[PDB]
């Protein structure tokens, strides 16, 4: 999985998702990345977010649709991030799981070019790339 | 407003987002920028995870899933499809050819085909045999 | 397609939803009722929604998400479903589109047992069963 | 609090009220009552746009859809599956018996084979003969 969203020299916004999907995965198994909501989102009046990591989860509350929902409400896209991902915790845990089993990131883009980006668990990094130049960035993580 | 920008996941993502610069330096659309910029790493048979030289399901079979998503609303995806290098490029032309936002499996491929994709081998030795060594381990019957 | 949601003697939500999808679509075709957030989304802390009608617009919009999301939010079912057609309304103008071409219709229910319903279109029905018996009730409709 | 309650689309969705009541009434499960009224519906020849019965691709073929969710974000779902009556179960299978969420095409048929449903032809003679004359009228 590569996700990809940008926020062109026109002020808009629009984003890609492709994948193999989970290795060894079930025949016929459809994890989040073709999924509208879930592996990607855009909505030229307020961002654009992308999610990866174990898809299952990520269909399970509806991911990007969530974060760019909450930058609706205000939060940055940091912070829209941010509470999206303690949202699939307190889900993976009234589940009963173990939150070190997975793994969830989402990155983040507004209008204004703001960005931003949170994971469950470290070890993930995004790439951003604007005019001052293209650089690895490494999110917060709720797993600590 | 900081614009043009391009975000993308993981590390290598960073190669990705190059290619996708070539299109928004100079001035071009976000959605041909993101469609140019995954593709990159669709072609590339090294990365494992997405398009040619994508780790197969249990049974070997690799099947790719994509979607993308313009400035608006406009939205094409396609699942659970083999044999073409580029879902990516197939959801678009779902979303820009046809009355309808997804298609899965054996469909998806009639239609990559009707649009002039071409057919491909996308299990590579390498995926073949990090397969079977899964299957050794595992123990599961394809 | 048939969408169905209910809460039981537990308070408990749960949902579903079943089709053969649009009638003669092309071979592979997936509409909104097996995608979650689409067709159908449950939230035990807050509601649930099933979507029907045109289900490439369901899915564009994440329509069932966006319900559940609204009533999280603070509307009643009835709100929740009105204001979630009303954006597929506005989008549907943002693309170009006629709405007479389009039907899309929510059927929404909270932890209180409250419910209610909208769509584009008038024409549609839905059928809500509780201790007063089991009645076919029409929803409110934008297209007027 | 109005509890239980069921709400279902389409004038038929009064039919699938009754099952899922007959679950409900008694005190049992949401995620039974809805699995048992929308099963209705797809059994049903007559409900044609649900499971057996159901219209066809324009290619000819019966391919459903269906997705469930309980009252803890557990999840399943098929997509684009043929040959099984009621696709809600199988996603209901998905859901319990596996550690994905969505299955289509091919390999959701052969879930529901492994699972213990029966391949079944879901086309009935009124489909068929309807697809036929709007292949005439679409010139496909
Ligand atoms: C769960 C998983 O497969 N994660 C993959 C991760 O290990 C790998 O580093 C990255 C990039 O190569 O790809 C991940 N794959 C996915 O994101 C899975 C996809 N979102 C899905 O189908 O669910
Ligand atoms: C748009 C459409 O196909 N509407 C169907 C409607 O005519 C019919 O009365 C009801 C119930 O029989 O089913 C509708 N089908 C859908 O809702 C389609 C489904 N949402 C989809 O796959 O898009």
């Amino acid at each position: 999985c590569i996700g990809m969203i940008a926020l062109d020299a026109q002020g808009n916004l629009s984003g890609a998702c492709t994948t193999s999907g989970m290795a060894y995965k079930m025949h016929g198994r459809v994890g989040d990345s073709p999924i509208i909501g879930a592996g990607l989102f855009v909505d030229n009046e307020i961002g654009a977010a992308t999610a990866t990591g174990h898809g299952e989860e990520v269909i399970r509350t509806v991911g990007t649709h969530l974060v760019v929902e909450l930058m609706n409400q205000g939060r940055t896209p940091q912070q829209a991030c941010k509470e999206a991902v303690e949202r699939i915790v307190k889900i993976v845990n009234r589940r009963g799981k173990n939150l070190k089993d997975i793994q969830v990131g989402f990155i983040a883009l507004n209008k204004k070019g703001e960005y931003g980006a949170y994971c469950i668990q470290d070890g993930f990094n995004f790439a951003v790339h604007d005019q001052k130049g293209n650089r690895l960035e490494t999110p917060g993580f709720a797993l600590k | 407003t900081n614009k043009p920008i391009v975000l993308s996941t993981w590390n290598f993502g960073l190669h990705a987002n190059v290619e996708a610069w070539k299109v928004l330096s100079k001035g071009g659309k976000a959605l041909d920028a993101v469609e140019k910029g995954v593709r990159l790493v669709e072609d590339d048979p090294t990365e494992r995870s997405v398009g040619y030289g994508g780790r197969p399901d249990r049974d070997g079979r690799v099947t790719l899933d994509a979607c993308i998503m313009d400035e608006n609303y406009n939205i094409g995806s396609v699942a659970c499809m083999e044999h073409i290098k580029n879902p990516i490029s197939v959801a678009r032309a779902v979303m820009e050819k046809t009355p309808h936002v997804m298609l899965v499996g054996d469909g998806a491929l009639e239609f990559a085909l009707s649009q002039g994709f071409k057919k491909e081998n996308l299990l590579t030795a390498e995926s073949e045999k990090e397969w079977k060594e899964w299957l050794k381990t595992s123990q599961y019957k394809p």
